[PDB]
């Protein structure tokens, strides 16, 4: 009689679900709701209201895209109810009273959040049991070790948290609102110098896609500005879905630099290799020393190349020279999050974890508060 | 000394290809010869080298060796 | 079942009508109102204050001919109800009191026209239903493809509207006032060149004729022009209609050629190409690889032997050469926004969109630009 | 002993030049080159080449108007290098290679604008030494505070920037497209409603002139089109050149809406005041409470009767309630962006910041990205 | 220089010729040639086949006359060799060899006329030089000015065209086929009436001389048919060459009523007053405000009293009331087109606008369109 | 003896100056120093380096704000330095050759903190004589007896020292860095829950605004949740600088009793209170009944409502029932420190004490280790 419970990750800018116990998700789609913004002239065809992921990117050139996850923090509910139907009713075809299912979500949220989502989910999708889990420590348990710094950048929050022999710190728990999103707004404000223009969503989506294939970390950035400027060995040309061809050239690594050094986006706060290195110091003094061999990096955000040589060279540079520092990157790292739920849902003893019906019969919302950490 | 001829020294970013080995990526005209020097350029070797080094440059990004 | 509709196209040029869900229309006449000009000796002949349609093609001779539609615009309206009663009574020998009706409108017009246009039809001929909807859209309609561009050139209008997935652009809308009797004219003023000399309104009709039979448009200008001036096998002969013989010759392709360049009339406008290209590059940057594969002309100027070659290669010469243009030319293409017409009142889901006579009893002239496009 | 340094505005509408002690400009004449569509037929009458200025505005109907400059980036050099010869050797009277020169530009711009000014203005008209400012800078010194937000709407683009305490925060810029232009084509659009068509470039300049005329900013636009329904009181006749009289009635406050409501055009982005709330709400909390006192308009576009009280009750209404906002209009801001240059050129601390000859000879044009802004 | 160069206008009733730099042309005289009757007393003629001008004016009774211009198109062209012969030979007395010749052509004629023109001057005369001008410019020159709309109307065809600064509009020239010879058929039908009766060619050219000393314009036709009717105070007595007096009445002002009411004569078009308002609003919108005011007259068709009153209140008619509207009507217009001629060739710059015998020798006859207008 | 000395309290949050004999302090300003952190773009608008005491708040808006001290230990000198010549030049218009001066610091400092203190005091100012005293000792002699226990809790450090007759015990002197600034770092993680992001160091003296004005201490703490959680009677609305309202409600009674219960900060450490209470067990036996009826509190962190009757609640828990528990709490203890300090620069006999400058020439900077406590 077991049955596979669902796990679904809704993450700022992508939506991930498939079954508990298996080894890749089954379904991957971005989480975007789009809107006609258009006249329509042509009585005859069916009306569609609202446009609900791959389908709204299909069809971007006539609508409105929206996302309902920003920062971490969603806000239009109508539209994380649509995202979530057609997850299980499209993309997996499940009956989502069966099933129990497990989310993520940020370390450091608003409490209402929570208490909406077991709310929502208990009451319009009546399912049996929920959990709700903190995506840093999935990617802990994806990486196959007890102990470790995990620094997970999404698409709309960054996160460090460090955990030594399964007890995690939380006075040492470091959250910064610096990802995906303000790297693609960066880099709509630097190509208006080459002369190309990007206002709307598609051409947020363009420029997505962009930062996405032509964009890698500088190992050294004064040298890379002097190399690109005294020469034109580092252009790239990307065609755009009209047929225009643009040539990059310098903005290459100037955009991914943000994430190093924010003073480029106006924020006073210190980079992602400051941060974690703060975030260790935090802890005590006699567990530091692991803290430092198993660092593990997660979410998109880290998928630039150059990446890991950059952050143990600043790492190294910022701790003393006679402990060890070493990097652990997957090259999954992206679904790691989820892989994480495919372990936490398959162990036995965490059948005793679920939050039931009957208890939330008897303490409303807030029971999410008392048997999640 | 490398003597190579001149539009398979110009660089397209749209082909990314055409670029022979050994080769410093820094300084390519200097490896032209002297009678195509003087084809592209329609000037000596010599009043080159007293150009500024902006000047230089944009007279390689004329000719596309830049 | 239900009244079958009467689809009523009102070109410039000619007037078509005829039953809806029929694949072509059954009365196609010129809308020309002749008058009599001289003096009638003989008593007892009978005495007819007016020729209306193809009577007044019948005796060109004594008559002064006049066009109640100049560029798309209504200019008098009783030619316009005698076209109306002769379509109706004579040519269809139905009776409007028991059937709906569909018209069709040029995109931009005076927005008057529309009011009067429900008011005659209201209130004269008692319609129970009327609808008015533009040209283009019922072009592509008669295309079968729910994506692409539409070009229009009839005797007053011509006109670019693009359309992707039924949903239509209205900033994106181009008109243009050159049209086939400017082309007539210039036919007239440049045939004066030869020595044939064309003054009456009667012997425009002959230049049309001429126009019609033996014009074509050049794939190379200048090159058909050295050919043209150095041999003189691009000569053709026409009879007069009282025995003369002529020759048209070099000023075969000339009058066509008005068309892609409308410098020669003294316009300050660009092309019909120009125009095209002009209406692709004001759409979205997503929708515009789907527009470039799909245009579709329309319109009986669009006849001339040889214009599809001629547009597709100034588009694909103003084009990206990375993508491929197709150009959709159908040899019927002249009644082309009839039948979509004939189709849009076989729709079952069309009923419900019709305006009703008490809508109208309420509404008053006003209501049609409410519920029509 | 010292020399005055004359002051060029370069704008995409009207060019304005003075001197750097002057209260008003010297000289404002419309950027237009025209060149003759036609073919001269008189023999020793002399033809001029290409018209420049206000006497291409004086002979409109024999020729070609063209703009050098579109959404503030200069297209065509040729007329720039046309309009800044008629500006110092005709408009002036001056020597260009005895003075130093400031010129004004959009904030955010393409790099090789900046280069190609600096160059033309070295190279070709030996300038001493020269200055690139944004307009909207010198908005402030023209206004006379150091602390305030500025909209600066022109004929090509309309940004927004806050400064406080003399200190610039560059990632609260924003650059909205909307302009005058795409106003006076809206115009145009909606004219041809009532019956009246304007095609050529010649008639650009007289629906410019209507716009100029009759048009004013709703304070409540659906209570205005109420109104503009019921009756015929809101109702202006202007007069064409050429005798004939037409009625504006309705269209003069939907010209200027779509400056808050820009959908109308199809554009996505937001209005004005959504513009200014954001360029707010972008920048720290302590500074917010100043930047809604000192709202500074700016530039032709804010020329519209009624704009302020619109303006400012839009923004009371996004605003929080706790605290007031006035907008603050001069009533020769048209002239602003001048007339704060000429107090920049004034000062005794701004001598050492010219750009110097020699500085140009050993550094190329790219010096203006490191001594400008 | 001393060479001085020749005017020509070769009009359809008149020729007149002269040299270059004077007032008035030399020679005038009427451009027909006589041939001998078919029957009786041919024996005062001699070896001579046929008789030119003036000679052939008063042997009218044993010679037919025929005119070589049909409504400005040269149908036969031995009679033009011979009125030039004569021109050249009994006219001036010398040699064509010499001097330069300058000749005139109505604006919209065959491509044929000017090339065989130029052959005949070129290969029977052997200029060195020969110009080919058009006949309304040469009037715009002898009046003056630079800007305004010239009607011309000679003795076999009426031509409107407007010029604004010396650049003439191509599409606005219009071309009617109402002249002197028409109005003298008319007369001639008319004088029927009475009881006199006219048939041959001499009795055409006694018709002609009744015409062009009795016949006026009518302000008011109404008001002049109503005090005809009421009294003889208009009757006038004209005296036969054959002794016997006629009194012409009534019908002396309803000659030229056809020139403003071409019914009469059965055609279709409008009268000149139409023709010109039509030719006007052709133009640009901007440059009408000038058009109205130089309004030009010319020709000998007009030199009817009360035609300047007469158009000047039809055109006020038509035209909107705000504008001036004022005609010039210089006392010495019938030589106006020989006048500026006689201009043209006195220019310095036109010096350089000959057509020299080395490039009509590698050129032929089709150097006349490269090089004239 | 007829001058003064000069007191100058530098704690870590405030620093107070004033003269001897006085009652009240001269100067208490915030102890922070920003710096510019924006582009500014302005000629002319002068230029400050350093922004030093309540200017520097004042302008938070562009301003990075750092503390000179943390935990009581001078981090940064230079920034000292510009903070002790604003007290001395700025906020008293004293000369510092003149006067001798009285300094604070905590009892367990590391004592190159203090030779530093020395040398910039003697070296760089030529002050005559300077004294350093210890903060308690100065509060116990503020509060006007001989005998008993202070507990000073500054914004850096919270000390505990017995004082028997004027006879210190250095052996039960406790120290712990338990101060205002964790529980604002502590205020502003919690605020996090509800919504509000405080990230900055403006964000950071708003959240201590906050912590200032709204917080109380509870008597009993899981009563005041039930009854916080129960009802919505213990909530507040605080009004943010730009206009916004924030609710602060049930974290009130959070914020404030970390100094209670160190282990929600992740401290292992013990309470105030049990911290007295093992101070007073590391003492003898007979004089633990004095140091239970003279217990004083300071230090502006003892401000917050309530807190004396929950300490003497906790006190007289741990303390055995039979012995009598005085919380002496003056309504001036913010002051104490340096009001006592006065106190001690009143006495005739201290000023043997004084650190000549001839001493300070003799024997170094560590001198103040033999002449200072
Ligand atoms: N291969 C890649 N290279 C660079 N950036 C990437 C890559 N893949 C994804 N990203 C960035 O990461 C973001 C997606 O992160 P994701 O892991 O979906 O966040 P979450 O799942 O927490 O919402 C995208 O916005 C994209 O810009
Ligand atoms: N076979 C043909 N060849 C060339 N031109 C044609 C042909 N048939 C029609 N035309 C042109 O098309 C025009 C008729 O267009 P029509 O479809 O009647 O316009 P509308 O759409 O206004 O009814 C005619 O004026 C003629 O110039
Ligand atoms: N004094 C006059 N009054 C009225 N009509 C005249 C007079 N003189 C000439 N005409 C008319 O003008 C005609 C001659 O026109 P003419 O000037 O020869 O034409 P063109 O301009 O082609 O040379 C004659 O047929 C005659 O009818
Ligand atoms: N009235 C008050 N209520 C609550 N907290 C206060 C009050 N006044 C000051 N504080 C807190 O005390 C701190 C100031 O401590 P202070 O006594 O100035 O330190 P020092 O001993 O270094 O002078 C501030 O950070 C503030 O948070």
């Amino acid at each position: 009689d077991d049955i596979a419970a669902l796990v679904v990750d809704n993450g700022s800018g992508m939506c991930k679900a498939g079954f508990a116990g298996d080894d890749a998700p089954r379904a991957v789609f971005p989480s975007i709701v789009g809107r006609p913004r258009h006249q329509g002239v042509m009585v005859g065809m069916g009306q569609k209201d609202s446009y609900v992921g791959d389908e709204a990117q299909s069809k971007r050139g006539i609508l409105t895209l929206k996302y309902p996850i920003e920062h971490g923090i969603v806000t239009n509910w109508d539209d994380m109810e649509k995202i979530w139907h057609h997850t299980f009713y499209n993309e997996l075809r499940v009956a989502p009273e069966e099933h129990p299912v497990l989310l993520t979500e940020a370390p450091l949220n608003p409490k209402a959040n929570r208490e909406k989502m077991t709310q929502i989910m208990f009451e319009t999708f009546n399912t049996p049991a929920m959990y709700v889990a903190i995506q840093a420590v999935l990617s802990l348990y994806a990486s196959g070790r007890t102990t470790g710094i995990v620094m997970d950048s999404g698409d709309g929050v960054t996160h460090t948290v460090p955990i030594y022999e399964g007890y995690a710190l939380p006075h040492a728990i470091l959250r910064l609102d610096l990802a995906g999103r303000d790297l693609t707004d960066y880099l709509m404000k630097i190509l208006t110098e080459r002369g190309y223009s990007f206002t709307t969503t598609a051409e947020r989506e363009i420029v997505r896609d962009i930062k996405e294939k032509l964009c890698y970390v500088a190992l050294d950035f004064e040298q890379e500005m002097a190399t690109a400027a005294s020469s034109s060995s580092l252009e790239k040309s990307y065609e755009l879905p009209d047929g225009q061809v643009i040539t990059i050239g310098n903005e290459r690594f100037r955009c991914p630099e943000a994430l190093f050094q924010p003073s480029f986006l106006g924020m006073e706060s210190c980079g992602i290799h400051e941060t974690t290195f703060n975030s260790i110091m935090k802890c005590d003094v006699d567990i530091r020393k692991d803290l430092y061999a198993n660092t593990v990096l997660s979410g998109g955000t880290t998928m630039y190349p150059g990446i890991a040589d950059r952050m143990q060279k600043e790492i190294t540079a910022l701790a003393p020279s006679t402990m060890k520092i070493k990097i652990i990157a997957p090259p999954e790292r992206k679904y790691s999050v989820w892989i994480g739920g495919s372990i936490l849902a398959s162990l036995s003893t965490f059948q005793q974890m679920w939050i039931s019906k009957q208890e939330y019969d008897e303490s409303g919302p807030s029971i999410v508060h008392r048997k999640c950490f | 000394q490398k003597i190579y001829p001149y539009e398979m020294l110009v660089v397209t970013n749209k082909g990314r290809t055409k670029l022979p080995p050994g080769v410093d990526r820094m300084r390519l005209e200097r490896h032209l010869s002297a009678e195509d020097f003087s084809r592209v350029f329609s000037m000596s070797p010599e009043e080159f080298g007293k150009l500024a080094l902006w000047k230089r440059n944009e007279l390689k990004k004329k000719a596309s060796l830049f």
